[PDB]
């Protein structure tokens, strides 16, 4: 049952990370309408790296969630 | 002195920090429960390989997520005068 529980946990966290990431992306992009210069530029590339990390996490969570849900027997 | 725009930057950065904390807390909980299963032997062979692969991906990604946030924080600091 812990296997089913972890599949649901990973899947739920994936859904929340995707939402959170998209929400933050909108917020971050809205700053650049007024914020200009070298710190704005560095912030933009920090966020690009953060969002990239978030995507890779979401993908890994979805993968293990699916494998645990669909191949429950091997676990 | 401290414009609306700088407060806005600080609020967004604060949401990004909340997000990072949320992500690491829950990956921690997942790793802790899953690692028990590998430890007990209930997850062995292909099962362990699958976990190990996903865990490698999210761990390296979590690091990238924190390094990105660190860059955002240094930038926001720079904007506030904390050079």
């Amino acid at each position: 049952d812990e296997v089913g529980a972890l599949s649901k946990f990973a899947a739920s966290l994936a859904d929340q990370m995707r939402a959170g990431s998209n929400s933050l992306d909108r917020d971050v992009q809205s700053l650049f309408g007024v914020w200009k210069g070298s710190a704005a530029d560095a912030y933009r590339s920090g966020w690009d790296e953060m969002q990239d990390g978030a995507t890779k996490v979401w993908n890994a969570l979805t993968d293990i969630a699916s494998t645990l849900g669909s191949n429950a027997a091997a676990f | 002195e401290f414009s609306f725009d700088l407060d806005h930057i600080e609020q967004v950065t604060s949401r990004a920090r909340g997000f990072k904390e949320f992500v690491t807390e829950n990956l921690d909980q997942l790793e802790s429960r899953a690692q028990k299963l590998v430890q007990s032997g209930q997850w062995a062979g292909a099962a362990a390989a699958a976990y190990s692969q996903a865990h490698k991906e999210w761990m390296d990604a979590a690091r990238e997520l924190v390094e990105g946030l660190s860059q955002m924080e240094e930038a926001a600091r720079t904007a506030h005068g904390a050079y």
